[PDB]
């Protein structure tokens, strides 16, 4: 296996500092120029930071002077001293080995906020009362109020992957709201259950609703 | 540095055919080894970048050989035959020549398919939601296209425009429609002074619109 993970991100006032690391399965630091690279919204990616295998860094201007980047070479982990963050440094941070076979991680996000999480609210999507129609349903959970992104929201534990949408969210007065739908055969529904479970990863909330329920 | 250039978007394709997406350099990427170091990458809708193609000619693992790059000096184009719906998302060509690396602004692909008209539901609030003292009502325009369309909400058949937010969906990977979710948002004190919601979509699939509600007091 061959893997880069990143972590260490999380809310951090302007001003303050935040050190995020980077882990590896089947790359070995020390032999590579490893960097970090960031991605804003619609902006194009980032380089952030590269030292070379010999220790040589290099950095560019926006950042320059306030992040520095270094390597355990015997623990195997590299890492980014951010520091007096600014509110445009929010971004998903990546710790990528650049040469040869280009290889980066998931992603860790870094928000420079003075807010605080928040867990979202989650709501079932039902259709009212009334007489039915139709040989299929569709269904949803709506997901509100919550801080910072991201948020996931698996449908029957992800046996119902083909027939969902996922709503990107929208921001108003600090907080998010998404929603995702599922569409399924009217015959088995409301006669079996379904369930939209939605991960926060940055509250560590998960919650499930189910939709007759 | 090394800019590279490409457009953000391609011009539409139809599934099975094949497109391109061009990448152009300030500077040659051919070091003196002869190895051009020149890689792509693709976003897809809700997932993370994943590599292509590096050094110009070697496909990365899980990558179907009908991805292609070449090219010469300053002027590179990635090719995709037969062109498949989960294609689509944004392909980005970067160079790893030079410290620092460079990266292209992104080309969407974007495929032409068969119109379809958007599935409406709308759903009232959650008991849950209410008990709170708020009130969403959310309607969903589902797998239409083209991506044009307009939503309007009635309540009692009078338009309604405050507390409305809209949120559309990048091209499926599945079926390359779109869609979208409308949400209006009240007090539980004023959804419960009117009975009737309304959703309406207009799409160029008919002059009609499609229009959805519920009554608040049938049941």
């Amino acid at each position: 296996e061959v893997k880069l993970v990143e972590s260490g991100g999380g809310l951090v006032k302007p001003g303050g500092s935040l050190k995020l690391s980077c882990t590896a399965s089947g790359i070995t630091f020390s032999r590579y120029i490893m960097s970090w690279v960031r991605q804003i919204p619609e902006k194009r990616l980032e380089w952030v930071a590269s030292i070379s295998s010999g220790g040589i860094t290099y950095y560019p201007d926006s950042v320059k002077g306030r992040f520095t980047i270094s390597r355990d070479n015997v623990r195997n982990i590299l890492y980014l001293q951010m520091s007096s963050l600014r509110s445009e440094d929010t971004a998903l941070y990546y710790c990528a080995r650049g040469q040869g076979r280009p290889y980066w991680g998931q992603g860790t996000l870094v928000t420079v906020s003075s807010a605080k999480t928040t867990p979202p609210s989650v709501y079932p999507l039902a259709p009212g009362c009334g007489d039915t129609t139709g040989s299929s349903v569709t269904l949803g959970c709506l997901v509100k109020g919550y801080f910072p992104e991201s948020v996931t929201v698996t449908w029957n534990s992800g046996s119902l992957s083909s027939s969902v949408h996922t709503f990107p969210a929208l921001l108003q007065s600090g907080l998010y709201t998404m929603s995702s739908s599922v569409t399924v055969p009217s015959s088995t529904w409301p006669s079996q259950t379904v369930t939209c479970s939605v991960a926060h990863p940055a509250s560590s909330t998960t919650v499930d609703k189910k939709l007759e329920p | 540095d090394i800019v590279m250039t490409q457009a953000a978007f391609s011009n539409p394709v139809t599934l099975g055919t094949s497109a391109s997406i061009s990448c152009r350099s300030t500077k040659s990427l051919l070091h003196s080894n002869g190895i051009t170091y020149l890689y792509w990458y693709l976003q897809k809708p809700g997932q993370s970048p994943q590599l292509l193609i590096y050094q110009m000619s070697n496909l990365a693992s899980g990558v179907p050989d009908r991805f292609s790059s070449s090219g010469s000096g300053t002027d590179f184009t990635l090719r995709i035959s037969r062109v498949e719906a989960e294609d689509v998302g944004v392909y980005y060509c970067a160079q790893n020549l030079e410290l620092p690396p460079t990266f292209g602004g992104g080309t969407k692909l974007e495929i032409k398919r068969a119109d379809a008209a958007p599935t409406v539901s709308i759903f009232p609030p959650s008991s849950e939601q209410l008990t709170s003292g708020g009130a969403s009502v959310v309607c969903f325009l589902n797998n239409f296209y083209p991506k044009d369309i307009n939503v309007k909400w009635k309540i009692d058949g009078s338009e309604r425009q405050n507390g409305v937010l809209n949120s559309w969906t990048d091209q499926d990977s599945k079926d390359s429609t779109y869609s979208m979710s409308s949400t209006l948002t009240l007090t539980k004190d004023e959804y419960e002074r009117h009975n009737s919601y309304t959703c309406e979509a207009t799409h160029k699939t008919s002059t009609s619109p499609i229009v959805k509600s519920f009554n608040r007091n049938e049941c």
